[PDB]
């Protein structure tokens, strides 16, 4: 684990806003080096979420914990979402990663 | 913040999971080191520092059947120096990986056979080491520390 | 974007030792070719480590990362470090970059 | 480590703005995706053409200001050549643009204005021949975010 | 039909029945998407890598003048498959509505045109994309006011 | 004369003594018009069927700014011999006064560029135009202020 | 370029046709900072913590009908008890089926590691050994060792 | 270093491109005396690469670097190439190299 | 009324370990320009200086193997930001010949550097050794260093 | 480009590191100066006006063991005048590295010996100063500024 | 290739002194046969400078590189220099040259 | 391979001289404290080869190589005759072997 | 200096040949009256050598240069050699020289 994203199928309308949460458990990892990376449904490219503007990121490094807000929601922000950290000991430097995914309707 | 202060050129990288059929090195995954000097190159380790050095590494060899009986085993462990700029084994081992009976039908069979070596040696600046497999479509990296390599500054 | 110092702030008590972590993240930058930079708190110089002695650097090409460890840590090591990368695709010829500082107490 | 996996030839460069020159427009070649590659040399911020032959030479500028100090200022930008056959600078692209609407902010504060001027065309150019991307105001230069002044030719 | 022709190519145009958004359209008359260029999500697929020509303009229209100063952007960006980041590689910033924001009445046009272009090496799977922050103001009426093409030179 | 030659090009730039007029010119300096593009009545014509890229700039100056409420228009225009209507291919729109005819301050020169290019299918026989609504703004006055051209890409 | 503390790593002699034998004069082998080498064992110069190890790789070209016992044990014969005692070992059977036969053809290959750490003492022998040393394997290199470091 | 080769190491097919940069870190060298020596494996001439046809050189003033591209590789290209520049300040005067190794496979 | 920038530094002999440059000590000159920053002389003006620094190193026997003592004066410039030497020199100060238990024998192996140099304004001047555990600052004017603009 | 003009005659050269086993005076390299009318023509310096100058040269000599007992290693710089057309030491120092020793049974030993030389002289016009060692096998222009010799004018 | 003449463009103030470096490539020319010219802007001469003075020339044999620093610039110090060596090997005698140009501006005597 | 013999399988009948060369490839070997052996008609053992004699021995450290030239060739045995030499660094110590093979017939 | 003897300084050896070249900087002197003159370390007579067996000369009248290539060199032959061309313009007439040393080594 030493990540877990909470909402793993999360389902919403045209012009909503989703919310990622991840949860760091491995107490060496930083919530200050947070990535988050989209793979549009069909896509085999991952590709990397620029926090600002739409995406609006919420941190806390005591319950090691930090969030991702998506405002303005269309049809083209639909695909598999993933958090990452950047963990770091004494001698050891690794990454951890999450998973859960997002799809959204039109409204017509 | 690394509050442990450490030294002696380590090294235990894993293989990577998700390189298909392939024994590509990692270090940043989780329980895996690579630190104070020690450098990979091209699935190679270069020693950062002349002194005495301890080598291990473990790989375990995974197949869904055994088709034919020409399949021989290796795991190797490699030097190239600068005195004597030849590659040759410091450690060896072969394993029959299918013993018999090669299955001729309903065959269904999962086989796994590890391998394990380890050893002191003396290296010098800049020698070049590397963990050799000969079928590196049998190497079985989905779970956890099956495949592994390491050298540790003594 | 285009390497990832991880470290981004540092504060060690003097005879400690820090180590400072960069990941290529554009697969056309070559560890072969990586520089270390340190800027001391009052200086108006960026001057280059030297990659030998209390300066050891660690790279992995399959990770496309490097690392950086500081022993012998003094109050004259305080600083803003970065590192660098030289790349080189088709025509394309370029360099990258990253951020973070270095405080040490006596 | 990595190596090159693109052959390519004919002559092409994509300089841009540096944004560590504060108040002056030095062309810069090591950047993300700029090019300067199969004989274009930059000297004095000059493009020095390298074979003769028919080029499609841009370039654009971003001006700023964050007010107006008279009602009368006039932001130019022009691609120049000096060729060996006449060694004088004349204009092959030129254009003007005046960006303050009879105000001088005085009833009101400050206001940043955004501004930008694009040139491009075909030319038959020379060896040896400088060509130079020119602006008046190199004082109203945005080159803080991405491409947003550029400068380049290309050998068709 | 005439002339083979290579050399992949296109230039796309607005979808003139798109209300508040700039929906890219290939099949209507003078535009073309051939020789390998195809158009996924609103953006176009770089099918071999090489030298492009990249190109587009966008031109704002507006009735009135709210909102003091209001900027308006123009950028065409690149995800390339070596580094997957949206990064800008041609932008533009224009201020419309110049200070004095009208007192008195209602009614007057103002038009504001934004032309980009530059040469950009490009590889096997990039995906660019232009792009507008304000797609209320979007004047896709009329003819080629409104376009976006990339042409391997 | 050195060295070879290439495809059909053009780069045609305005008479400076054609009062109210966009006359097009080639025996210029630093203009071209070769490999069988022609100039015939303000208007080029292809030699041959395949991509061309139009680009055309237009540089409009008044010496005072009105009320009148002006809008500035620039288009190049495409009359095939497949469809013998003028459509148009690139286009754009600018109003360069907005103000209500200042009183106090006298003259206050404005200059207005417009810049237009992209990528087209051409056949042989097809006329293009590069066409302004008022040419009595135009600033024809110095060097490479007006062109429009075409290049076989 | 200076030294370290307590090592070996000896490998078996391969110009000695069906026998084990640890040789310390051969490329990439170690014998230095004390340790002996008798009689094929390895006399501990120091009290202290060592890390003691050895691989043999077991080669047949066929299959007897005798359930083959593949054995390999490290021992120690201590000062304090005169005694030799186990302190590594490993039993392996290669040979499943009755003898290659219909298909007289069984190039088998099987190869044992030991591992650990212990506390030994001044003049301690220790002696890795097999039962049936007909099988080894020393064609190649580095495939049949021996060693131990002070830890 | 004073002046850095970045591409230390290329393999490329008969027929092709190698590029090779070298960028200035010592500012009294100039980008206008740039020199640029090969010598062929196995040989004992260095010899001097000159500017023209095959050999390509791209030069920047302002990021004081200067590239060298050479095209229609063939199998006689294998060897050893370095950059030079002529350095001047004050009373001193002394020149700059780098190096980088080039194999081509047929 | 002397003007050009001078130094002549000379090591505290009250640090543990350690090479610490002092400049108020009775015979030590730190004037007209040249600063002593992070244990650095931080040179005040373009021209040719003499740039010249000694070390005593002494040791009570001679422990494994051989000890390099070396003694570098570097120079990192503005023009070129990367620490280069200047003058260098090794000693080997064990002649093998270990002590075999018996007892110790005290050598004293100095080391001295000299020379011209241009430097340029705001270049970093710094006098260094590997083994400051080794230095004899129990006297004085045996470990020293300085520069003068000739 | 250049700043600030600066005079007097002025020498610092340092060894070749590319000549094996001999002494090459060069000043094409970073740290090496010489302008304003010095000549090093055979490997000699010549001063280009009468007056006082500084005269200082440094040599490391490094070996890998001690071969001989009577090894001495001499540095000297040398001056043959205008008006005594002798060649003769201005400053010289001998050093013995190897006291006995001769390593019979040992693994090489190598040793490292500076020798520094320095001293103020009235010289005149057309005197050439040269700088000299006996054995030139034993020079160690590895690193850096391990070898040099300069002179200036005071 | 065949004398290097490093500094092309050298434009200094009234009152200086630039040097100009040159490099022998060639192995068979002598740094003891070492020549050089100037010849001022808008003049067709090329006059010889004479080894004296105001004309300081440092040469090392070693390397194979002479020099000439020129002191006490004036107005009348604006033309291109080029320096030469005389080559001699076997049956064989050549001379070599170089090229580079120098402007020296004006002092403009400030008045109070 | 650490050791190159040059000059191997021959058949020189008795009366001849040249020098058979080894090259040393690991450069922790010495040229120094090296000895040589030849075997006994290839039959039985190797023979120690003693100092001087009727063998010649070429040592050169510059280039690394040992030789032994075949001179007073009577008939001694034939076999595979192997070059040897003492190499050591640090805390290793080993040794490195040749071969090559001579057949002696008579008149 | 009208007229440059390039060779300086010269050490070859009994059995050799060094050739001696001198080019004219005056354009007023002439390629037809060239002079050559050898003297002997320790002598006080300057000796005309003459052109013939030993001494070899190659003049060229477009470059205004001459040489003189000297065989079978003993050890007696060990002088300075001094070149020389006589000049006239107008009412001018004059004579001009060069330099240039010579030391052979003997053999045995
Ligand atoms: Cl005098």
């Amino acid at each position: 684990a030493r990540v877990d994203q909470t909402p793993q199928t999360i389902t919403k309308e045209t012009g909503e806003s989703l919310t990622i949460n991840c949860v760091l458990r491995d107490s060496h990892c930083a919530t200050s080096s947070t990535y988050w990376y989209r793979k549009k449904s069909g896509s085999t490219n991952e590709e990397s979420i620029s926090k600002g503007g739409r995406y609006v990121e919420t941190v806390n490094s005591g319950s090691k914990s930090f969030s991702l807000r998506i405002n303005d929601l269309t049809v083209e922000d639909s695909g598999t979402y993933r958090c990452a950290s950047e963990c770091q000991y004494g001698l050891a430097e690794y990454d951890v990663y999450g998973g859960g995914t997002v799809v959204t309707v039109n409204a017509a | 913040s690394s509050r442990t202060p450490s030294d002696k050129p380590v090294a235990h990288v894993v293989a990577n999971p998700q390189a298909e059929g392939q024994l590509q090195w990692l270090n940043r995954r989780a329980n895996a080191l690579l630190a104070n000097g020690v450098e990979l190159r091209d699935n190679q380790l270069v020693v950062p520092s002349e002194g005495l050095y301890l080598i291990y590494s473990q790989v375990l060899f995974k197949g869904q059947g055994c088709p034919s009986t020409h399949v021989l085993l290796t795991h190797t462990i490699s030097r190239i120096a600068v005195s004597y700029q030849t590659k040759v084994n410091l450690l060896s081992a072969i394993k029959s990986p299918c013993q018999r009976e090669t299955p001729e039908g309903a065959e269904a069979k999962p086989w796994y056979e590890p391998i394990y070596l380890g050893g002191v040696f003396q290296l010098e600046k800049g020698d070049r080491l590397s963990a050799e497999i000969n079928r590196p479509d049998y190497l079985d990296f989905a779970e956890s520390g099956q495949v592994y390599f390491g050298i540790i500054a003594l």
